[PDB]
This record gives structure tokens, C-alpha cells and sequence, in this order.
């Protein structure tokens, strides 16, 4: 036959890219005093009317830990943070020798020697003149360089690092991430995906559901549940030496306080400047801790055994144990309730040996206030007293998990927590999209003939 | 006869139906292509990018014949070494998607010297103009 | 002048066939989707199936309760529309309209029985 | 899918008073092409059906000069100046800004 | 091949032939992250300028466009014999340069604003 060659242009073809995403944000957050961390002005809010597109006989394969996705909100949750220590105070002239004694007025035993009040020399907003003041630290926030003894804080010989602005606050609110012109994010409908591997049911969608930057380890909160069963992801199953993502169906309940009410005491450290400290504490000393349901659990924890024998064998006993080692932000599970940072011994969570055939847990907490966040080295943050008693409601929503390893699979394997890296807890909210570019021209044989 | 709009197949709507269905929504993947310190220049490097990425493609539709069109037909011809199949198992039995994967390393010929024939074709008429 | 004409309606056993057919005139019926309604007697106004233009991938988009058992056709040339309806339940007894989101038809009357 | 309510569902209009109705529906009926697709369709009794404003607020082919409609979005509202004897029957708001196309109640007018 | 600007010397019966090489040059792609910025932008600018200019006239989409003004404005004083075989473009900005604003004018008042009003009205009948 006689066939002619015919241009098209606007083809629906497609081929994956990488490009730079902007925001989508909410009515609440267009109106606010109180800035958060994460706020307005820097990104477009959002449209009410979200556009989802269904696309019938599309097939498309997804790859969760090759995505370029979840690399970029890392860049830009850690430019969100920055930008918001600029204007308060830099506490430079802390650095300074701290003469420390114990309290014991009416401490219990374990707080016995987690307190300590201090007095030093601070300059006032003339030069010419000093003043004499005192305030409570922790134990974790000073050290000794040699009962009036001599100590001083953490920092001194690495950084002298900024407060935290006393009017901004650390919770979080969900962002939507939209596409720019020209291309496009697939999302997943499949209900048990499992990240790498074809997905059947693929539709189009202008920008993705609200994110909320939770920072946690150990443990994932306030995440976004599975629809049918438990879901165990992982880049190789049969290496050791790669995180486990867990994913649950049921929330657990998790719920802290911190029992003794603190005072906040300001001192002028210059012109216009402030430094907040703490004052005395009003009744008793007595620990925080976290409390989770003992049966709720049990519940939880014998549905991730049934589905981790599907890739270790129907006849294999599975422990599971306590972190090994390392610093204080990778054994514990650390968390912001209300501003203040806890620090959570999940030992008695992880107790259990499980065989092939009104009741609650108490966890340890530790308090800090000098801070280094994201594995950075030479920049911390003074986070300033909180007034009153603090008290937080949180789900638990999935677990990073960890394989030890070692020879004879079919007998034993063990699983203890992990944590580290803080984009495996992005990784598990951005497990359905992709982007993509569309490649509008294309050219295909027809018998149209031009000289018309 | 007044319209309503629920039919209308939106963006990328018709990419699992057959190259002869899909060849009537174009407009609608053609009007995306143009919509709208730090953290305010990789936007707007971005929006230049797609600007000018735009372009390139009208310039190249500048040249052969196809200006300001989205369906045009040329006098190119296609040899059964390219892709040796019929018109009833290419516009009714394949998708876009699987037509720009196989018609793949064949496309830079095409795109090159066999359709940039326009210029036999503006010296062939402008010579016809001058002679009267 | 635009008229729509409704015919082929009548009684069918609980599970029998049925072809309805609309039809156009004074104007170009290849340019024009054409919709279908029905009316149960004492209810309002429902929705059974859609039809696009010849020129807009001519396909079909249909109601969840006549999902499946309803299916419509087009003929451009005899510019005559066709509804086919089979195994058809005892809910289904109304006036079916035939419409051009402007001007509607006479209807005609359809009724299951034993 | 969305739905539509209508209030009143009776409603007594004398021969020569003005009259209003209403229409609400659960989502906004915006859609893209920046268009809000509102039908009021009137139901003569023994007789073919009408289109009397499309678009919310735009007169359709026919409408003597006498139906008018008004609404931003979520909110509709329709109204009768010199009302004759011949407005009688039932009265039905229908989307179309995405499938399944739902109708209204009803509202039906009578002589009173 | 002679590449980008390779009939820079050759005469104009030679350069009229490789339009399309300087055509496609025209358009390609705190210190070094606004000179960019700033450089494509008057790039794209000066493109959309002349395409716009070649437009507003007869000439849309056509490399090599001639139309119906008369050679009574730009003097060259020169026969077509001597022109397109012993002369280059280069030397011919040269004589008509101060003719390049007057000859602009006749293209889009004299050619295709006049030319598109007896075709509006022809095709009314
Ligand atoms: C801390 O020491 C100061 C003396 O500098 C004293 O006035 C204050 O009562 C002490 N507070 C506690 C809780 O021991
Ligand atoms: C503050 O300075 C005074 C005298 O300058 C000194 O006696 C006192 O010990 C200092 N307090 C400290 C170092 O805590
Ligand atoms: C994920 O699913 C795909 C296909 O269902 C399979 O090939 C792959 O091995 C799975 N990966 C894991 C870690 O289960
Ligand atoms: C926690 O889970 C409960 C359901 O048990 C839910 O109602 C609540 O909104 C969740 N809290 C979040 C997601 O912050
Ligand atoms: C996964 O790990 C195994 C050993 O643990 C290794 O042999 C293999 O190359 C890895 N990668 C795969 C299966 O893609
Ligand atoms: C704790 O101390 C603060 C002082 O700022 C006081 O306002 C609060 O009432 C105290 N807590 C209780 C439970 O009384
Ligand atoms: C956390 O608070 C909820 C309601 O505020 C309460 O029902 C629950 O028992 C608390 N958590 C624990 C572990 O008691
Ligand atoms: C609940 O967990 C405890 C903790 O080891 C265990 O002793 C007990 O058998 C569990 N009960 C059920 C029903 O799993
Ligand atoms: C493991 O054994 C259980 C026994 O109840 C069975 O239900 C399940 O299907 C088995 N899983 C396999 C064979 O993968
Ligand atoms: C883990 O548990 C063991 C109990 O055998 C304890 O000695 C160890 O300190 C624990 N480690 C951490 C990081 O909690
Ligand atoms: C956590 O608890 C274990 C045993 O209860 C104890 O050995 C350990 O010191 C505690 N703290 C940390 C940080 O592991
Ligand atoms: C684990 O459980 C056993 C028995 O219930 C208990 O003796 C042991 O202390 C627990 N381990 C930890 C780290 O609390
Ligand atoms: C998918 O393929 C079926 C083939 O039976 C076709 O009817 C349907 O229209 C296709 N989907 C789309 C969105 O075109
Ligand atoms: C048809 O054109 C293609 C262009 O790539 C060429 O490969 C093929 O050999 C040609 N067939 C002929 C000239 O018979
Ligand atoms: C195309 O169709 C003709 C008959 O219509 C048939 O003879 C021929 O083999 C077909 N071409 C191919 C490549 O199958
Ligand atoms: C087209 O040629 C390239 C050459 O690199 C090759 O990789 C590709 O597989 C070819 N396409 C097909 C469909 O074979
Ligand atoms: C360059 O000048 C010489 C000397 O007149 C001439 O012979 C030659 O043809 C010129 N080059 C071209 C490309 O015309
Ligand atoms: C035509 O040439 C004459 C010669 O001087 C000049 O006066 C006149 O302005 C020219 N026409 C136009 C339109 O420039
Ligand atoms: C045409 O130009 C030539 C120069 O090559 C000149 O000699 C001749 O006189 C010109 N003819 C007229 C009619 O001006
Ligand atoms: C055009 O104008 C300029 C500026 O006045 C002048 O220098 C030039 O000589 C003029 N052109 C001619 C051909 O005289």
C-alpha cells in the first residue's frame, strides 16, 4: 500500500524524570500567628478539589528505594529548619564555668542524680557590669572539666549554638507536593504493593495527599495505615545489612506525660536579648515515661510473626531483642511531645520469643536540651523550658526494624530496632508515586498525502 | 446542545486505549505543556527550563510543513524496513506507549534529512512565482 | 426544528430482550452526544447511559444499577440510536427519555410483568 | 457521587406572586474548564421535558422572559416574576461537572 | 559540511542554501547562577522578537519569503546580475543600513494589513 509518513503533536507517551517540586498547603496554615517551623510564605496554598485521574490498561512498574522523590523533601525539610533559627538569640556567652551542686529536696529514687543546679557569672546590657545567676540543668548537658565542683556545658569546644525562638513551635502540618507543567506524578492504586514491581492499577494525580514531617525512631507515628494486612518492604530480604520497613494496619496507642511542672525565668544576657532558664520546681521529682497497652501488642506483634515467616520459613523460631549500641539517637526512641525531646528506653517492647506452633508498659524517658539533629556536627539548638505539665497522644503506626544474621536460618533469626537516617521515614509515606515527562511528538504511517 | 463536563476525558485519559482513539484528545496533553535567595531561583530556573524546552519544539515544527498544527500529513515515504505491519493492527491493535518503544532507534532518520524535504519544496516554489 | 422520537417500547417477561430506538432530525446527528433517562413512577428523574460523538472516541459510560445488563449503540447512518436491555429485573419499569442535554423526547412507557 | 436536595417540596404559588426554590449539593460544581454546569429542567405533566437555565445563570432557547436563576456554588436558587397558569409540574436541578450525572428531589407547584 | 556560519564568505547564491544551520543556532540549550538565568531569558526574548516581526508580515513559517513591495525605497543602485554572485551578506548591510527602517514599514502597512482586508471582504459574499 501507499503509506506517507504523518506527524502528531500531544501523543500521550511518557518516560521518567527527575524535576523540582512545589508545595500545596492548607486554609489553617494561611492563618497563623504562631509560626511554625514548617509555615507559610515560602509556597503556594492549595485548591479544595483535588484531581484524580483513572487511567484504564496501564501498566507500570515502581522502584520506592531508587526514588527521587523522597530525596528532595530531605533537602527541603532541612532548609525549613535552618531558616527558622536566624532572628532569635545566638546564646554565645554561655561558655562560661558553672560551679554545680545536686538537688535533693524531694527527688525519688530511679531521679537521683539526673538534676543539677548551677551557678555562673553573666553579663548584663552594660558592659561595665555583671550579674550573678543560677538555673537548674540536666546531667546530659553538662560535663566535668575538674559538692561546688566545676563543670560546663556539652558544646563549648565544638560550637556555640542558637536558641530556640520562644514564639515558634515543632508541630508539625501536612504539606502536598504538586507537579510542575509538563509533567506528571502516577500514583498506585494497588492495595498490596510491596514497592519494587509492576502496578496494574495506575492512576493520575495533580498533587499528593498531606504529609506530615513526624521526626521518630525506632518507631513510626502518626503515619498512614495499610488497607488489608501488614506489609514488610525491603530492598533484599536475604541481606542483613538493610532496614526492614513495617507497616501496620491497627494503630497503637501510645501515650507520655511529664509529670513535674517547671518554671520559666528570663535573663537579659544584652541589649534586647534574652536567655530563658529554669526556675524551681513546684511538689515533686519523679521520672517521665510512656506508657503502651500490654494486650494491644500482643495483637500487634503476632501479626508482623505471621508474615515474616513467609520469607523465612513456616518452621523458624523468631526473637526478638533490644538495640545493641551506639549513641543516645539511635538505641532510644527519640520524639517531640510539646517541645521538650524525649529519649525512651523500648526495651520491654522487644521481650518476646515466638514459637512455630487493664494492663500497661512502663518505659523510661530522658529529657535533653542541647541538641544535634539530622547527624550534623557543629550546630546545635537550646531548646527553652516549657511552663506546666506536658502530656501527648500519639499512633503507632509501623516499625524500622533490623536483621542480626549469622548461619542456621531455619533454627533462629533474631530482629532488633534500628534507626539512623531519617529518610526511611519519608520513604514509607512516598512508596505509591512517581513522576514522569510527556513526550508529546511522535510520527506514525497514514495515507494522507500533502498538495491538497 | 449546551455541553456538560462530564464527557471529557482528562489528562493522559486516553493513554491505555488504541492509537486510533487516542488520536483525538491531543488537545489536551498540548495545553499542559505551557501552564504555570534560595528556594525562589530553582522555581523560576525551572519555569525557564520549560519555557525553552517548549520552543524546541515549535521551532522544529517550524521547519517541514506542519505549522501551527497538530495532525499534518507529509510526502515522506516509509520503507517496510522500519516497521512491516498493516493499518489494522497499528491504529486498532497498539497503544501509543508500545508504538514509541518499537519505532524507537528508528526515529533520528526520520526526524532528519528524509523530512526536512521543505527545502526542495521553497525552491521548487519560489522559481514558479517567477515566471509569469 | 429538532424532534426526538421514542419507539419499541412494550411489556417483556422478567428476563426477556428489548431494543429501543430514538431518532433525529433537522440537524447533523454525527455531532452531538446523546444521553438516556428514565422516570419510575412516582420518583424523580434518573440516569442510564451515555453515548459520545463518533469524532470523540465514541465511547460509553453507564449507571451503576444497569451496569453491565444496558448497552448503547449509535447508527450514523439510518441516524437512529439503540438501547438494548436484557435480563432485565422487576425494578425496571419507567418512561426511558431520549436527549441531547437541550431537547428531550416524547418518552415511551416500559413495563416488566409475569 | 454527589447529592442533590431541593427545598421546599411543595410549594403553593399564587397565580401572580412571585416565587423562589433552592438547590444545594454536597461538593463544588466547578469544573476545570472554569465552568459551573447547573440544569433546571421543568416537568410539565403529560408533556415533553424543558430546559429552562443552564449554566446557573443563563436563559436557555425559549423561557418567555420570565425564568431566572442566580448562585455562586454549593447554593442555587431560582425564581419566577409573573407567574401564569401554565408553571405547573415538577421542577429538577441536575449536575454535570462529573459522572454519574444526579438529579434533584423534585418541587412540585400548584395552584393554591 | 560547513557548519555554523561556514558561508560567511561565500556569495549570496551559496549562503541562501544553509538557512536552516544558523536557523537552529539561534535557540539551544551570586556568580554563575544568575548570569545564566539572566543570558537564556534575553535569548528567548530576542528569538520571540523576530519571530513576532516575521509574522506580522506575510512570512510566518517559511525560511525564504518574497512578497509585493516595489524596489523604490532601499536604493541599491544595482542590478540582480552583480548582486546574488559578486557580493556577500555581509558587504550588503553595508549600502543598505539606513534603509532598514523605511523598508519595515512598507512591509506591514503597503503588504498584509492592506492585502488582509480585501480577503476579509472577498470571502463574504
Ligand atoms: C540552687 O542554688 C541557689 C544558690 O545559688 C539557691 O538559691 C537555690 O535555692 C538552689 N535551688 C535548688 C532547687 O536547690
Ligand atoms: C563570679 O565572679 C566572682 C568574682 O568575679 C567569683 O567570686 C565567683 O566565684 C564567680 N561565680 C562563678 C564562677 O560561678
Ligand atoms: C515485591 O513484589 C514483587 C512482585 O510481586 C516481587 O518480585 C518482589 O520479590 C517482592 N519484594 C519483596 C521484598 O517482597
Ligand atoms: C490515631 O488513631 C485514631 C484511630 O484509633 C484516629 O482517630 C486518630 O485521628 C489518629 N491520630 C492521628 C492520626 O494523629
Ligand atoms: C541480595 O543479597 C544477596 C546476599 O544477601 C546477594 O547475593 C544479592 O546479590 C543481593 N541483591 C539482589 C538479590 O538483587
Ligand atoms: C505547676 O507550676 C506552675 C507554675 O508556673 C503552675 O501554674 C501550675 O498550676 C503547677 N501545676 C499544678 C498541677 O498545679
Ligand atoms: C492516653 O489517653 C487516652 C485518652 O486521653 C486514654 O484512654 C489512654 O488510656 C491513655 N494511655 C494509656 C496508656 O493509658
Ligand atoms: C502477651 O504477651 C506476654 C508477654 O510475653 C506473653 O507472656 C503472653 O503469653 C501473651 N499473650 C498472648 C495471648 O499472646
Ligand atoms: C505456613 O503454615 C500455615 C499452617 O497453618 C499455613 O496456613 C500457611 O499457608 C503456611 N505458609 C506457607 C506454606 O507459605
Ligand atoms: C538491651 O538489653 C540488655 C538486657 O540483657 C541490657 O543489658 C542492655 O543495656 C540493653 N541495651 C539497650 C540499648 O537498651
Ligand atoms: C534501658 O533499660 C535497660 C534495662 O532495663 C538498661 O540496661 C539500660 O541502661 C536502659 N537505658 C538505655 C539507654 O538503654
Ligand atoms: C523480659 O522478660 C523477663 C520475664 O518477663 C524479665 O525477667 C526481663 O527483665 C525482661 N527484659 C527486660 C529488658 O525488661
Ligand atoms: C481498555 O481496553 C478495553 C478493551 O476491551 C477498552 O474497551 C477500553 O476502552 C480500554 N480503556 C480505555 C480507557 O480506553
Ligand atoms: C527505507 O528507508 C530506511 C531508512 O532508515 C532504510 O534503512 C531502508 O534501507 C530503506 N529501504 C529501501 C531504500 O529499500
Ligand atoms: C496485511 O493484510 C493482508 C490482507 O489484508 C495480508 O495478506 C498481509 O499478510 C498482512 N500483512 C502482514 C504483515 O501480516
Ligand atoms: C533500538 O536500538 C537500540 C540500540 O542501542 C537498542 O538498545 C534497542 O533495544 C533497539 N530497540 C528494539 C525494540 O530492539
Ligand atoms: C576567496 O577569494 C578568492 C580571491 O578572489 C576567490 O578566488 C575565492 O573564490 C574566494 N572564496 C570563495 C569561497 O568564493
Ligand atoms: C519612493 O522613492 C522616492 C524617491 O526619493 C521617495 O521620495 C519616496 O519616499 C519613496 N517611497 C516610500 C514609500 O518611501
Ligand atoms: C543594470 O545594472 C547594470 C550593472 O551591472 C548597469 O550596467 C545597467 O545600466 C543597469 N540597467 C538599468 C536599466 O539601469
Ligand atoms: C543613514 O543615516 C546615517 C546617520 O545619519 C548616515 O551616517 C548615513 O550616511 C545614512 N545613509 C546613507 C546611505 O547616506
Amino acid at each position: 500500500e501507499n503509506l506517507w509518513v504523518t506527524v502528531y503533536y500531544g501523543v500521550p507517551v511518557w518516560k521518567d524524570a527527575e524535576t523540582t517540586l512545589f508545595c500545596a498547603s492548607d486554609a489553617k496554615a494561611y492563618e497563623t500567628e504562631k509560626h511554625n517551623v514548617w509555615a507559610t510564605h515560602a509556597c503556594v496554598p492549595t485548591d479544595p478539589n483535588p484531581q484524580e485521574i483513572h487511567l484504564e490498561n496501564v501498566t507500570e512498574e515502581f522502584n520506592m528505594w531508587k526514588n527521587n522523590m523522597v530525596e528532595q523533601m530531605h533537602t527541603d525539610i532541612i532548609s525549613l529548619w535552618d531558616q527558622s533559627l536566624k532572628p532569635c538569640v545566638k546564646l554565645t556567652p554561655l561558655c562560661v564555668t558553672l560551679q554545680c551542686t545536686n538537688v535533693t529536696n524531694n527527688i525519688t529514687d530511679d531521679m537521683r542524680g539526673e538534676l543539677k543546679n548551677c551557678s555562673f557569672n553573666m553579663t548584663t546590657e552594660l558592659r561595665d557590669k555583671k550579674q550573678k545567676v543560677y538555673s537548674l540543668f540536666y546531667r546530659l548537658d553538662v560535663v566535668q572539666i575538674n559538692s561546688n565542683k566545676e563543670y560546663r556545658l556539652i558544646n563549648c569546644n565544638t560550637s556555640a549554638c542558637t536558641q530556640a525562638c520562644p514564639k515558634v513551635s515543632f508541630e508539625p502540618i501536612p504539606i502536598h507536593y504538586c507537579a510542575p507543567a509538563g509533567f506528571a506524578i502516577l500514583k498506585c492504586k494497588d492495595k498490596k504493593f510491596n514497592g519494587t514491581g509492576p502496578c496494574p492499577s495506575v492512576s493520575t494525580v495533580q498533587c499528593t495527599h498531606g504529609i506530615k514531617p513526624v521526626v521518630s525512631t525506632q518507631l513510626l507515628l502518626n503515619g498512614s495505615l495499610a488497607e488489608e494486612e501488614v506489609m514488610i518492604r525491603s530492598e533484599n530480604i536475604t541481606n542483613n545489612a538493610k532496614n526492614i520497613l513495617v507497616q501496620f494496619n491497627t494503630p497503637v496507642q501510645i501515650n507520655c506525660t511529664r509529670p513535674n511542672n517547671n518554671t520559666r525565668k528570663s535573663i537579659r544576657i544584652g541589649p534586647g536579648q534574652a536567655f530563658y532558664a529554669t526556675g524551681d520546681i513546684i511538689g515533686d521529682i519523679r521520672q517521665a515515661h510512656c506508657n503502651v497497652s500490654k494486650a494491644t501488642w500482643n495483637e500487634t506483634l503476632g501479626k508482623v510473626v505471621k508474615q515474616l515467616r513467609k520469607h523465612f520459613g513456616n518452621n523458624t523460631i523468631i526473637r526478638f531483642a533490644n538495640s545493641s549500641g551506639g549513641d543516645l539517637e539511635v538505641t532510644t526512641h527519640s520524639f517531640n511531645c510539646g517541645g521538650e525531646f524525649f529519649y525512651c528506653n523500648t526495651s520491654g517492647l522487644f521481650n518476646s520469643t515466638w514459637i512455630s506452633n487493664n494492663d500497661s508498659i512502663t518505659l523510661p524517658c530522658r529529657i535533653k536540651q542541647i541538641i544535634n539533629m539530622w547527624q550534623r556536627i557543629g550546630q546545635c539548638m537550646y531548646a527553652p523550658p516549657i511552663q506546666g505539665v506536658i502530656r501527648c497522644v500519639s499512633n503507632i503506626t509501623g516499625l524500622i526494624l533490623t536483621r542480626d544474621g549469622g548461619s542456621t536460618n531455619s533454627t533462629t533469626e533474631t530482629f532488633r530496632p534500628g534507626g539512623g537516617d531519617m529518610r526511611d521515614n519519608w520513604r514509607s509515606e512516598l512508596y505509591k508515586y512517581k513522576v514522569v515527562k510527556i513526550e508529546p511528538l511522535g510520527v506514525a504511517p497514514t495515507r494522507c498525502k500533502r498538495r491538497v | 446542545a449546551v455541553g456538560i463536563g462530564a464527557v471529557f476525558l482528562g489528562f493522559l485519559g486516553a493513554a491505555g486505549s488504541t492509537m486510533g482513539a487516542a488520536s483525538m484528545t491531543l488537545t489536551v496533553q498540548a495545553r499542559n505543556l505551557l501552564s504555570g535567595t534560595v528556594w525562589g531561583i530553582k522555581q523560576l530556573q525551572a519555569r525557564v527550563l520549560a519555557v525553552e524546552r517548549y520552543l524546541r519544539d515549535q521551532q522544529l515544527l517550524g521547519i517541514w510543513g506542519c505549522s501551527g498544527k497538530l495532525i499534518c500529513c507529509t510526502n515522506v515515504p516509509w520503507n517496510s524496513s522500519w516497521s512491516n505491519r498493516n493499518l489494522s493492527e497499528i491504529w486498532d491493535n497498539m497503544t501509543w506507549l508500545q508504538w514509541d518503544k518499537e519505532i524507537s532507534n528508528y526515529t533520528q532518520i526520520i526526524y532528519g534529512l528524509l523530512e526536512e524535504s521543505q527545502n526542495q519544496q521553497e525552491k521548487n516554489e519560489q522559481d514558479l512565482l517567477a515566471l509569469d | 426544528e429538532v424532534k426526538l422520537v421514542e419507539s419499541g417500547g412494550g411489556l417483556v417477561q422478567p428476563g426477556g430482550s428489548l431494543r429501543l430506538s430514538c431518532k433525529a432530525s433537522g440537524f447533523t446527528f454525527s455531532d452531538f452526544h446523546i444521553y438516556w433517562f428514565r422516570r419510575p413512577p412516582g420518583r424523580g428523574l434518573e440516569w442510564v447511559g451515555l453515548i459520545r460523538r463518533n469524532s470523540y472516541t465514541g465511547t460509553t459510560n453507564y449507571a451503576a444499577s444497569v451496569e453491565g445488563r444496558f448497552t448503547i449503540s449509535r447508527d450514523d447512518s439510518k441516524s437512529i440510536a439503540y438501547l438494548h436491555m436484557s435480563s432485565v429485573k422487576t425494578e425496571d419499569t419507567a418512561i426511558y427519555y431520549c436527549s441531547d442535554d437541550e431537547y428531550w423526547g416524547q418518552g415511551v412507557l416500559v413495563t416488566v410483568s409475569s | 457521587d454527589i447529592v442533590m436536595t431541593q427545598t421546599p417540596i411543595s410549594l403553593p404559588v399564587t397565580p401572580g406572586e412571585p416565587a423562589s426554590m433552592s438547590c444545594r449539593s454536597s461538593q463544588s460544581l466547578l469544573h476545570s474548564d472554569g465552568r459551573t454546569y447547573l440544569f433546571w429542567y421543568l416537568l410539565r405533566p403529560a408533556q415533553a421535558p424543558q430546559l429552562l437555565v443552564h449554566d446557573v445563570s443563563k436563559r436557555a432557547s425559549g423561557v418567555p422572559e420570565r425564568f431566572s436563576g442566580s448562585g455562586s456554588d454549593t447554593d442555587f436558587t431560582l425564581k419566577i416574576s409573573r407567574v401564569e397558569a401554565e408553571d405547573v409540574g415538577s421542577y429538577y436541578c441536575m449536575q454535570g461537572t462529573q459522572l454519574p450525572l444526579t438529579f434533584g428531589g423534585g418541587t412540585n407547584v400548584e395552584i393554591k
